[PDB]
This record gives structure tokens, C-alpha cells and sequence, in this order.
């Protein structure tokens, strides 16, 4: 086509989706990770994670307001990945890398798994 | 705005 | 903070939100523009338009499944802007610029209004 | 990935 493109559009959309999340506006699911609960937008979760894409395209699970993750999942690791989904920013640290990598593998977030593998290999 |  | 950032993340999220829209997955509103209907995600509309942000943060309108736009709004102009919301790509042409600009003013999409004004000024 |  003969379209023009606004370079910052995708980043501005994501910034606004994060603002809606922070204000709990039109959030439609709560992700339960052991004792912790995280409110989010199903569409953002699906757009970022192979696992959520699978869950919310399921004819029964698409209608659930609560999703319980595997008990082995670390809440902090999930929190870091949820923030990454809404911001493109990953708070990767020596103290959380193993938890973040395990959570990204479970959530099927290949690019996160890739940088965790690379950061781990550099430290050995 | 750019030509993509 | 000491975060790392994935450059293509925002663009990949938007591409997936557009894929969900094309497959009518978790769309939660229909925008009626005279004889035409457009299915969308309320969160994407709010993230792109000052008008939809106002509408869906309203305590009564947030729960509506159908929104009727002003009869003066051109369906093609709306279609072009809806595509832009989900892609960052604006199909701006000599034959549609007036309709696109009027629709962007109504929808409160300042960056679109700006490029329409600039393209019009260059042709006079 | 980059340093933002
Ligand atoms: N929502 C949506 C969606 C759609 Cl519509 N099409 C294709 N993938 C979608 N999302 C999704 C699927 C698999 C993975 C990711 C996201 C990140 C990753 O590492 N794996
Ligand atoms: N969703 C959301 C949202 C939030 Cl949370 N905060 C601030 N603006 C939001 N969206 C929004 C408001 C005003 C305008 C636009 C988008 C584009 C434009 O030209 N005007
Ligand atoms: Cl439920
Ligand atoms: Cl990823
Ligand atoms: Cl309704
Ligand atoms: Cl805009």
C-alpha cells in the first residue's frame, strides 16, 4: 500500500494500556500466583504469552475471570514478566534471573527466555 | 510520520 | 531502574492485537457508523482516541456493547482510522483526506489531525 | 534487547 506510519504509535498504545492496568480500568481477569493476585487485560496477556494465547482462545477458559497458575511459579517472577508485557522493560537481576527464566518458559515468552539464557551463559 |  | 528493553515488543503486541481483531477474538464492542459496523477491543480504542477514552471511562457507557457515532461520520474515514489504531499505518489519500481529518478531529486523535493539516497545506 |  501507500500508507504513512507514525513511529511512536505502538509505544504510545502500550503506555496507555499500562496506565489503564495501573488504574484497574477494563481489566477482565485476575491471575493467581500462589498467595498473590494480578489484575490484567486478557488481550494483552494473549498478545505477549503463548500460554495465555492458548488459554483465552479455549472455548471454556476464554470466559473465566480467574486463572490459577502452577504452584511452582514464583509471584515476583510473574510480576516482572507482567510489567515487561505492559512496558517492554524487563527488570532482570542476578537475584531474580532463574525465577524470571522459569516463569518465561512456562508463559511461553521466547524472547525473554533467550536473553535469560544469554545472561546466564555470560556469568558461567 | 515516516514512509514505512 | 536497571531494566533492559526489547525494541520490537510494542510493535509485536500491536500486531497480535490486530490479529485478534481480524479473527474477532475477545472483541467487546461494536462501533456503528451509519449503515456500517466495526468490531473492536474497548482498551485499544481508549489507548488511541480521546473520545473513546472519555466514553469507556464513563460509569454507564463502559458497560455498553454498542456505540453509535455521530451521523456525520464517514464509515470509510472511520475504517481508515480503526486500521491505523491497530497497525500504526494510515492510508491517507487525496480522495479520503478530508473525511479522515474530520473523523480524527471527532475521535480526538491529535497526531492524525496534525499530518492531515500538513498534507492539506502542502496542496494549497 | 537494548539499554533504554
Ligand atoms: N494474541 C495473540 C497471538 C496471535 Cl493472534 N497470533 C500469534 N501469537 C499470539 N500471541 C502469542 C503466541 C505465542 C507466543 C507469544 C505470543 C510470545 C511468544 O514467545 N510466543
Ligand atoms: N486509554 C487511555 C488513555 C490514558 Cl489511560 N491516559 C491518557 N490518554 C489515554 N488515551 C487517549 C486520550 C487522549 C488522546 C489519545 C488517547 C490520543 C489523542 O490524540 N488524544
Ligand atoms: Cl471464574
Ligand atoms: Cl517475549
Ligand atoms: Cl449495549
Ligand atoms: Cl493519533
Amino acid at each position: 500500500d501507500s500508507c504513512i506510519q507514525f513511529t511512536r504509535h505502538a509505544s504510545d498504545v502500550l503506555l496507555n494500556l499500562n496506565r489503564l492496568r495501573s488504574r484497574d480500568i477494563l481489566t477482565d481477569v485476575v491471575i493467581v500466583v500462589s498467595r498473590e493476585q494480578f489484575r490484567a487485560h486478557k488481550t494483552v496477556l494473549m498478545a505477549c504469552s503463548g500460554l495465555f494465547y492458548s488459554i483465552f482462545t479455549d472455548q471454556l477458559k476464554c470466559n473465566l475471570s480467574v486463572i490459577n497458575l502452577d504452584p511452582e511459579i514464583n509471584p515476583e517472577g510473574f510480576c516482572i514478566l507482567l510489567d515487561f508485557m505492559y512496558t517492554s522493560r524487563l527488570n532482570l537481576r542476578e537475584g531474580n534471573i532463574m525465577a524470571v527464566m522459569a516463569t518465561a518458559m512456562y508463559l511461553q515468552m521466547e524472547h525473554v527466555v533467550d536473553t535469560c539464557r544469554k545472561f546466564i551463559k555470560a556469568s558461567e | 510520520w515516516v514512509i514505512p
